[PDB]
């Protein structure tokens, strides 16, 4: 009985050189749950990130708005359009998009999330064309 | 290994709604345009939701169905 | 030969460290003869803090680089002298580093005296004016408060920065202790020179 | 109009009107060209590649001249006239001479162009216009294939001992036996020419298949090492939260938004800079300060990029840089569209235009932060003030007062607002996976490295074949694992550095000469020495006492010790090697006794007549055989440690050649001239520490190809710069942008170790 | 299609006999080969075969063009000339679409061409949004033969990541692949049981203090974590903490 | 090239993917090479020589000129 | 498993014949590791010419150079009558057996070790003369079989006789000369010079080397009266193995032999026919010496994939993925390969022109009329075979 | 004094087709699937009788 | 090489103490005087061009595949000689079937 089509064999050859008494409490250790964070919004005069939307952020805004226009139907465009993509794009260009860009720069160990909330209607818009 | 769970199923995937074919030259297409055979265009579909702003536009697609192109065969 | 280069660039190093020599500079012949017979040459310098720095230049085939008992004796006799002892510098040949016994000696003596700093360096770290090398960009230590304000603007912990070893030649010539910040003016082929700040870690060996 | 042509018309259209207009103009011009050939017509014919009988009679004459030179080399070999250079064997030199003899001269194009009507020749037009093909393809098709080179050497005799093929005799000296193809493709190769061509043809097919697989392993390793590098909201590059780069490219710019412009003030002398850039229309201190700031920018550019020249092998200074904005074009466009002509002299406007340009340069780093902090004039970080230093230079050069005289104040504000807009559009985006971009942009040129590997040598000391060098950089192999280590030593003093004769002798002095190459035979004997009272010696070497007695009285200072062991090594010297490299008998003995103090030395006298061997007998002491193994195992080990003893030179330096450099230097008048009369030593093998010890070699400008030795000797920062240089040398001229090399180096060196 | 000199070519045009270019004598091609295929590939054998075939068709002969047989391109061109054609094989050719003669004489002649057995109809494949799926990983089966699949491997993901894509990666890797939805207790970090139709909301780790969160995932990832857990290494997902703006 | 190469093609259907595809991943963004900072595309083969033939001064017939009808036909 | 297998893909009869003429090294367990070895075993070796097709190889991937093809005239020998040759060698007075000479005699008398099929039996005083005499005997062909391999290793002075199976051999036309008469004339001229004769050049005859093949035997071969068996019997040609090939100096063509007909410095033992160095599929390419060799390899790959009459018994077969092309044509410029395999393809009028830019990057513009008329048209066949699992299943 | 054997020279290589390869495979298979059946059958026969 | 006169076995060297005394496994000793003191030796660029190619040179005039040149043989006055190239030194040797050897080799 020639079987053939063997499952081979697999070999790993390397080493991972990853460079007060105590007992078992259940509350001092463990706690897989992470502490709830508090949102610190950096004041509008202390924001040091770009006031021009990146192509990534502008694309994300347009995509989110287009999806929400696919589920909803409300908009502020005087010129009506037949596609949610067009409506969202013109909403971004006309500076009437109902979305905010939150840029997170910190995770403080005290459970503090420091963010900069940027208004796309006041921001510069990249090429996108 | 390459055929393992991580490299084959996690770091990559088999996907739906994808087509493969031989490429060929068409000097009458723009650099940002691709020639898609109608057999593949009727196979792959684009999901357009029905709203007030597009219901007029999507009606010719809905009325054609499988019978004529452009058409559609699926409604959620 | 190597020892002449040490004999010039160790006083280059002392002058760069803003230290004043505590002894009259002996000539080269007496230097080499003393390193041959005694096995070491002790150079004393004082910083603006008025701490004491001692530099030891061991011979290539001396006693203190083969047997650890004499090394212990030298360290013990030195550290209970009436000196401030900001830092002690030991210069040995490169293969002397790879011999584990003297490393054990220096580790245990570092443990014995925690307030002072003892470091061992190979010869090549003092056989050239290290800051003046073309390949080495300009390094300088920044004070704690200016580094802290830079971190506060950047919202960074000191451990988030790029790391530099305290045994790095430019850092050694700067005398940067672990946990301090060194600013580097690297020449750049993209932006025509840039500035980074690195974090000094524990010195290798 | 070609694809990939930097500075071409489509690249310029993209810069001014966006990449979408560039694509449209590519298609519009493509249809314009194709429709023209729809009436003009284009073709290639068998007669397009056919030489005239007169030209074919001249192609043969050229080839016979090559084969005549090859036979002239052979006739030297027959009479023993081939004297190889020091360091090369005769066979290595003979092969090197032959490969130079069978090189097609530039005149081989004369018969081809005599037989070609360039206005109508389809094959020539495709090659000459860059549509497809190159000059070798035209020469191969029409003139002759020439020498077939496999790994920069001729066809090796693999058929048998001394035979390359069954069609050629053993030890054949004709160039045809070793791959020299005389026919052209259109003439038709013969049976052995086709076999040699198939050896080259298959060897190219093998390299392709290796290239796909070899780069696949490197690409995946490079991706995973670098993928976690992501640009954060400060435009730094950080793994999670640990910094890898203070700013993405050290300028924070996307590689797709870079333009190559020329900095005009780099090469100008002090007087010529004053002529072109000093403004004298207004007698104000605002313009003497402006010129000094313009000269200060030039001095900083020179100092930095002369330094880059100093720690690299052949990285010349250039006045062309990649900048986000081409300020010259913006000025050119505004001046073209300006309704006004040569503006009337208005002192207020000229001073005010200077004020807004000076203010624009002062506020330039704020494009990295935002307009809000720019309005509040908050402090700028030091690294952000450096990122704009290069762009500030170009603005102060292009917008100099002597250049914007005809630009009105209103247009000046429009120009400045245009620069800020184009600078903001060029900044890298937050959240871009720039580590993956570097991995993709460095991996692709490695594929061509394998195809080009057939053009690189394989022999040791220069093992740059295939992936050997790229693995050494990327896998951080130590100094001992380097198979292509090199150093570049600059002779101390600049005036003596210009002399070739002084260069060649210092190269020999620093080369490592050990005992083994000074000896042609040595013998280990089981005998001791108790002066001339006991004797007992080996029979053949018993005659040595005729000079040992001479040594005993000529050197009474060091008599045989009281602990001579019953062992001895007798060594003879190759006087010709001593004559060749100028090691005297005095230097050998002095260095041995200083290095070996458990051995005792006897030697003959070197001034003897020709043919008389110089004899060195070493005698072991009891300390050797007292300080597991038998005595003869120790004695055999004594032979090796004596044979490998360093007599002269820096350890680890195998060879030391003399190479001419190209270095820029500043004159007394301030001009930056490129010199070709500078000589320096390029050595096989690396020892930075030894070269620093050497006083005839400048210690500050030492350059090594070893990342490991650079790291140990210089530090993490020179190691980081070494990684960029080492990849760049591997990458080639077509290699990627410089910011992709920074991404590799900053990742590897982010922890303080490579 | 391919020539005997080794010049592969994918046919992309079907011109009618009126749109084909033709010579003064009415001869028109079957294939139109780009002249740029020659100079870099150096397939001179095809051109020489074209010349000899041009001479052969008029003489009604079939010549032996075996390799290494003596060949003189000059004499074959002179044979062409003696046959009534030009020294080169070129002819006065007219554009079939517009009737305008080309300025240059076009090299047209018989070349032996081979149809390689790589049919586009076999190679082309298109799949819809649904079909056979792998029982284990929940992904589409592999390839055309299984009536579903086609793979976006590691390199496609790397390229999309380099483009900063996402969303497209989300769509292709989750919506058009084994995209499932996973539940984690957020209190123990272990997978939990949630169902809205049947009102079950529980985890077996800490039951009464369960805080099931909804985590987007892939069935391949869940299978991978189950395989790891079966290997007796426990996997706990911390889950992102909730953020609350100050009152 | 067109020697038998096969390339995958999938049409986005999700609105988020479709918005993304045209705004971010359009080929106009890859005209300039990220690797080399230069353009990727241009004229190749049939047009590189076609641009030379169109723009050269003298044809073998004479000066490289065309009448109005054939100048119009180029467009 | 040392059985080199391959599924019979009937793309065309050329593919089948090439498959049955394929030599595979077939990497076993402990295969090629990352070294120079994976490159060298794929390179064209200097011993390949005449036995292994220098051109034929896979042009893609791992199989490049892995699979080799027999040349057009190469043949694989079977095991010969080893016993008869061994007995003749033992009965030879010039060979001293092992039992008669010791190792001290071997080195002190300079005896040359004689081997047959690797079995060291006997020793000889003159290895060269022994090998030449037995080569002459093989040329006579009555006592020594023509397929025996007589190899003389002049580096160690050993004469090896090989008769085992698996020896690739090809017939090579023997070249004879007058070196004996030339040497006699040279010695006579030397005697005249020594005696001081003024016209010593009348005593030097020219060197003449030539094969015995004559155009009349070419006509006889084409007429069918003369075969290779007769050519070997008549001493015109002989079979040469890669072992013996190192003892042969071969003129690559009759042109090279004719050029050096009076060159005493080039004394060829055999004369080659240049078409012998190529395989069957490589010879399909016309004027392949003018083409770049890599393109010839590409043709070897593409010739075996070409559509055509894949099997003359196709209507009786139920095969999968088999394409039968209706119309086939002999090339106008045919090669020798088409004497043995039917041609696959058509003589297509092709124009090398720029036409609308639809043929860039090795694309082809095809006349739709040529397609409609039957150009490269045919039938593609697929099978659907299903089987009943047990009595529980049936067709209906 | 002598170089190693050329791993790719065809003088030291043989080509084995059909007859030889099938001979080796057949001897192994005949052993396993003929001798061992007979061997075990005879062992059991001696057990029974 | 020392072989036991009784056991015909290889004897160790055993340098004890001031002399060389060979010893067999059978316990016999034979000692050694003068010419036994050569423990080890190495001669550079020797053992090449004499012993490696002697047979090849001897057989070269009889090898059909060896390259030949037009040069008079001093001994037998044959118009052709056999040309031989050996070594990385590329030493050219002309040999003839009459035994003439060019005194080189
Ligand atoms: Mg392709
Ligand atoms: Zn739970
Ligand atoms: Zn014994
Ligand atoms: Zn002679």
């Amino acid at each position: 009985l020639i079987m053939d089509d063997l499952v081979e064999e697999y070999v790993e050859t390397e080493e991972e050189n990853l460079v007060e008494i105590v007992e078992s409490p259940s509350i001092c250790e463990g706690f897989v749950q992470a502490s709830s964070q508090t949102l610190v919004i950096i004041p509008d005069n202390e924001r040091i990130t770009s006031n021009v939307l990146t192509t990534f952020e502008a694309t994300r805004l347009v995509a989110v708005r287009a999806q929400q226009l696919a589920i909803n139907g409300s908009t502020m465009l005087k010129k009506k359009y037949s596609s949610p993509i067009d409506i969202a794009k013109q909403e971004l260009f006309n500076r009437k998009i109902p979305l905010l860009v939150m840029r997170c720069i910190k995770v403080t160990p005290e459970g503090q999330k420091i963010v900069e909330i940027w208004n796309p209607r006041e921001m510069g818009i990249p090429l996108l064309d | 290994r390459k055929e393992g769970r991580i490299r084959k199923s996690l770091l990559g995937s088999q996907v739906w709604s994808i087509s493969r074919s031989t490429i060929c030259g068409n000097s009458d297409l723009h650099l940002d345009e691709v020639g898609y055979p109608i057999s593949f265009a009727r196979t792959l579909q684009v999901a357009e939701t029905v709203q007030h702003y597009n219901i007029n536009r999507l009606m010719p697609y809905f009325l054609n169905g499988k019978r004529q192109y452009p058409g559609c065969s699926r409604v959620y | 030969m190597a020892m002449q280069k040490l004999f010039t660039y160790i006083y280059e190093f002392i002058e760069y460290r803003k230290m004043v020599l505590l002894e009259e500079k002996v000539p080269y012949d007496k230097f080499v003869q003393m390193v041959l017979n005694t096995g070491f040459f002790r150079i004393n310098a004082e910083t603006l803090n008025h701490g004491i720095v001692s530099v030891f230049i061991f011979g290539a085939n001396g006693k203190y680089v083969h047997h650890g008992g004499d090394m212990r004796t030298l360290l013990t006799n030195t550290l209970n002298e009436k000196k401030h002892y900001e830092e002690l510098i030991l210069i040995v040949d490169k293969p002397v580093l790879s011999k584990k016994n003297i490393l054990d000696i220096i580790v245990e003596q570092r443990a014995a005296n925690p307030t002072i700093v003892i470091n061992i360096y190979p010869y090549h770290l003092f056989c050239i004016n290290i800051p003046k090398v073309s390949a080495i960009p300009k390094h300088k230590l920044i004070t704690q408060e200016e580094a802290q304000e830079f971190l506060g603007r950047e919202y960074l912990q000191p451990q988030d920065l790029m790391q530099i070893s305290a045994s790095d030649p430019p850092v050694v010539w700067l005398g940067g202790r672990p946990g301090d910040f060194v600013q580097i003016e690297r020449p750049s082929e993209t932006a025509m020179h840039a500035v980074v700040i690195r974090f000094i870690t524990k010195s290798k060996i | 109009v070609g694809a990939g042509s930097s500075g071409g018309i489509y690249h310029l259209i993209s810069r001014r009107y966006g990449p979408q207009q560039a694509l449209k103009m590519i298609f519009a011009t493509q249809q314009l060209a194709l429709n023209y050939v729809r009436n003009a017509g284009f073709t290639v014919s068998t007669a397009d590649m056919l030489l005239t009988p007169e030209a074919h009679q001249e192609v043969q004459e050229i080839i016979n001249e090559l084969l005549l030179e090859s036979e002239e080399i052979n006739n030297r070999l027959l009479h023993g006239d081939i004297m190889p250079p020091i360091g090369l064997t005769t066979h290595d030199f003979y092969e090197k001479l032959q490969l130079n003899a069978l090189k097609f001269p530039d005149r081989i194009l004369k018969p081809i162009m005599n037989s070609i009507n360039p206005e109508t020749n389809g094959l020539f037009q495709m090659v000459a216009t860059g549509a497809k093909g190159s000059n070798p393809n035209m020469i191969h098709i029409m003139a002759g294939i020439g020498q077939i080179e496999i790994n920069t050497q001729r066809i090796q005799p693999q058929f048998s001992f001394g035979r390359t093929l069954v069609y050629y005799p053993r030890f054949a000296l004709e160039a045809q036996a070793y791959g020299f193809i005389c026919n052209s493709y259109i003439a038709g190769l013969t049976s052995p020419e086709f076999i040699f061509g198939e050896m080259n043809g298959r060897f190219d097919l093998i390299n392709k298949a290796l290239s796909t697989s070899s780069t696949g392993y490197a690409n995946r390793k490079a991706i995973f090492g670098l993928q976690s590098c992501i640009v954060d909201y400060y435009r730094r590059v950080s793994i999670d939260t640990r910094l890898v780069q203070q700013l993405y490219g050290e300028d924070g710019l996307d590689a797709r938004q870079l333009e190559t412009v020329r900095f005009e003030t780099i090469m100008l002398s002090d007087q010529e800079l004053e002529d072109k850039f000093k403004y004298t229309g207004i007698q104000s201190p605002l313009f003497e300060e402006e010129f000094s700031r313009l000269k200060k920018d030039r001095d900083k550019y020179r100092q930095i990029f002369l330094n880059v020249e100093n720690f690299n092998f052949s990285q010349l200074l250039t006045d062309v840089r990649q900048v986000p904005v081409n300020v010259a074009s913006i000025v050119k466009n505004i001046l073209l569209s300006s309704t006004s002509g040569v503006l009337p002299f208005d002192e207020k406007s000229i001073l005010q235009k200077y004020a807004m340009v000076k203010t624009f340069c002062k506020n330039l780093p704020y494009v990295f932060i935002n307009n809000i902090q720019e309005r509040l004039q908050t402090p700028i970080p030091v690294y952000l003030k450096r990122a704009a230093s290069l762009m500030r230079m170009l603005i102060r050069i292009e917008l100099a007062t002597v250049k914007t005289l005809n630009i009105t104040c209103e247009q000046m504000s429009a120009i400045l607002d245009l620069i800020r807009l184009q600078y903001t559009q060029s900044l890298i985006n937050y959240g871009e996976a720039v580590g993956i971009l570097a991995a993709q942009s460095v991996s692709e040129p490695l594929t061509q490295y394998m195809l080009d590997s057939h053009h690189r040598s394989v022999a040791g000391g220069t093992n740059k074949s295939g992936i050997v060098r790229p693995q050494e950089i990327f896998s951080a192999k130590p100094v001992e694992a380097e198979q292509s280590s090199e150093m570049l030593l600059r002779l101390k003093n600049p005036e003596v550095e210009t002399n070739k004769t002084y260069a060649q002798e210092i190269a020999n002095s620093i080369e490592l000469i050990t005992f083994e190459r000074l000896i042609l035979q040595w013998h280990l004997l089981y005998e001791t020495y108790s002066s001339t009272k006991k004797n007992v010696m080996y029979p053949d070497f018993a005659s040595d006492v005729e000079w040992m007695t001479d040594f005993l009285e000529n050197h009474p200072l060091l008599q045989p010790p009281e602990d001579i062991a019953n062992w001895c090594i007798r060594l003879e010297l190759n006087k010709t090697t001593m004559i060749l490299k100028s090691i005297s008998l005095e230097s050998i003995i002095n260095s041995l006794r200083a290095k070996h103090p458990n051995t005792y030395i006897m030697h003959s006298v070197e001034n003897t007549a020709s043919g008389i061997p110089i004899i060195i007998r070493i005698y072991l002491r009891e300390s050797a055989f007292r300080r597991m193994a038998t005595d003869e195992k120790i004695a055999v080990n004594v032979v090796d440690k004596l044979l490998n003893s360093t007599i002269r030179g820096i350890p680890g330096i195998k060879n030391a050649n003399v190479v001419k450099l190209m270095r820029h230097r500043v004159d007394a008048q301030g001009k930056l001239v490129r010199l070709d009369n500078i000589y320096a030593i390029k050595t096989n093998g690396t020892n930075i520490f030894g070269a620093m010890l050497d006083d005839n070699i400048d210690p500050y400008t030492i350059v090594s190809s070893s990342i490991g030795d650079t790291m140990e000797l210089y530090g993490i920062e020179a190691a980081r710069q070494k990684i960029i240089s080492e990849i760049r040398t591997v990458m080639g001229d077509k290699g990627p942008n410089h910011r992709h090399l920074l991404m590799y180096a900053d990742l590897m060196t982010r922890t303080g170790q490579v | 299609m391919s020539s005997r000199s080794g010049n592969k070519g994918i046919a992309a045009l079907a011109l009618p006999t009126s749109d084909m270019p033709f010579t003064e004598d009415g001869l028109q091609p079957d294939l139109i080969v780009n002249p740029h295929s020659h100079p870099s590939r150096m397939t001179n054998g095809q051109m020489i075969e074209t010349t000899v075939g041009l001479a052969n068709a008029l003489q009604g002969v079939v010549t032996d063009g075996t390799a290494f047989l003596p060949i003189n391109v000059q004499l074959l061109s002179e044979r062409l000339a003696q046959e009534g054609l030009r020294f080169n094989g070129c002819q006065k050719m007219f554009n079939g679409q517009t009737g305008e003669y080309f300025d240059a004489a076009i090299f047209i002649g018989p070349t032996y061409h081979q149809r390689l057995q790589k049919f586009v109809l076999d190679d082309r494949y298109a799949v819809a949004s649904y079909g056979p799926t792998d029982a284990l990983t929940g992904q589409p089966l592999d390839g055309k033969r299984s009536h579903g699949g086609l793979r976006l491997g590691e390199m496609e993901h790397w390229v999309l990541t380099a483009q900063g894509a996402m969303q497209t990666i989300i769509e292709k890797s989750h919506d058009d692949s084994d995209g499932c939805i996973s539940y984690i207790c957020r209190n123990c970090g272990e997978p939990a049981i949630y169902n809205a139709s049947h009102p079950i909301y529980k985890c077996m780790n800490c039951d009464v203090q369960a805080d099931i969160g909804m985590v987007d995932s892939r069935r391949s990832s869940i299978v991978f974590q189950h395989e790891m857990r079966a290997a007796n290494v426990n996997i706990t997902s911390v889950l992102s903490p909730r953020v609350f703006q100050p009152a | 090239d067109f020697d038998g190469d096969q390339m995958n093609l999938w049409v986005p259907w999700s609105v988020m993917s479709r918005v993304e595809a045209e705004l971010l991943c359009s080929v106009r963004n890859w005209f300039i090479s990220t690797k080399s900072s230069g353009p990727v595309n241009g004229q190749v083969q049939d047009s590189t020589v076609g641009s030379f033939l169109l723009t050269r001064t003298n044809t073998p017939m004479g000066k490289n000129v065309m009448n109005k009808l054939h100048a119009m036909g180029l467009f | 498993n040392r059985v080199s297998t391959q599924s019979l893909e009937r793309k065309n009869l050329l593919n089948t014949i090439s498959a049955l003429r394929t030599v595979n090294t077939h990497n076993t367990t402990n295969a090629s590791k990352q070294t120079e070895r994976a490159d060298m075993m794929r390179r064209v070796h200097a011993s390949y010419p005449g036995y292994i097709c220098v051109a034929q190889s896979a042009d893609t991937g791992e199989k490049v150079g892995m699979s080799k093809q027999l040349a057009i005239t190469a043949n694989v020998c079977t095991a010969g009558e080893v016993l008869s040759l061994k007995q003749r060698l033992l009965s030879d007075p010039a060979i001293q057996q092992l039992a008669d000479v010791s190792n001290k005699d071997i080195v002190r008398k300079g005896l040359a070790r004689v081997f047959i099929n690797g079995e060291w039996i006997g020793c000889c005083t003159n290895a060269f003369e022994l090998a030449q005499r037995y080569r002459m005997l093989r040329r006579e062909g009555k006592v020594v079989h023509p397929h025996t391999t007589i190899y003389w290793d002049s580096m160690v002075d050993e004469v090896e006789f090989w008769l085992d199976v698996g020896r690739l051999t090809r017939p090579l036309l023997i070249v004879d000369n007058n070196i004996e008469k030339y040497n006699q004339a040279c010695y006579k001229a030397a005697e005249a010079r020594k005696k001081g004769d003024k016209d010593w050049e009348k005593h030097k005859i020219p060197f003449i080397q030539n094969t015995r093949f004559t155009p009349q035997m070419a006509k006889d071969i084409l007429a069918g009266t003369l075969t290779l068996e007769d050519l070997v019997a008549q001493g015109i040609c002989e079979f040469i193995t890669p072992e013996e090939a190192e003892n042969c100096l071969v003129a690559f063509s009759i042109i090279e032999l004719r050029k050096h007909k009076h060159d005493v410095t080039r004394r060829f033992t055999h004369v080659d026919v240049p078409q012998a160095i190529l395989g069957l599929a490589a010879l399909v390419s016309p004027y392949a010496n003018c083409t770049q060799p890599a393109r010839v390899t590409y043709e070897t790959n593409q010739g075996r994939q070409t559509g055509g009459w894949y099997c003359f018994s196709w209507p009786y077969r139920v095969d999968m993925n088999r394409f039968f092309q209706f119309y086939n044509e002999m090339p106008l410029v045919k090669t020798i390969a088409h004497n043995y395999v039917i041609p696959n393809g058509l003589n297509t009028i092709v124009a090398y022109m720029i036409y609308g830019g639809y043929n860039q990057e090795d694309s082809v513009i095809v006349s739709q009329s040529f397609i409609d008329r039957g150009g490269f048209a045919g039938t593609f066949y697929r099978e659907e075979k299903v089987e009943l699992e047990s009595d529980i299943e049936s067709f209906g | 004094v002598f170089p190693p054997t050329d791993r790719d020279s065809y003088r030291t290589k043989r080509v084995h087709g059909s007859g030889v390869s099938l001979a080796k495979a057949f001897k192994a298979i005949f052993n396993t699937s003929v001798i061992a059946p007979i061997i075990n059958g005879f062992k059991e026969l001696l057990k029974q009788t | 090489m020392k072989i036991c006169k009784a056991c015909s076995s290889c004897m160790v060297r055993t340098y004890v103490d001031g002399n060389i005394i060979f010893r067999c496994s059978c316990g016999e000793s034979v000692q050694g005087d003068s010419q036994n003191l050569l423990v080890s030796s190495k001669v550079y660029h020797t053992g090449e061009m004499e012993d490696k190619y002697k047979i090849f040179i001897k057989n070269a005039p009889f090898d059909p595949t060896n390259c030949q040149i037009k040069k008079d043989c001093p001994n037998c006055h044959l118009d052709y000689l056999t040309q031989i190239c050996i070594g990385s030194q590329k030493i050219i040797i002309l040999v003839c079937r009459c035994g003439y050897m060019s005194n080189r080799g």
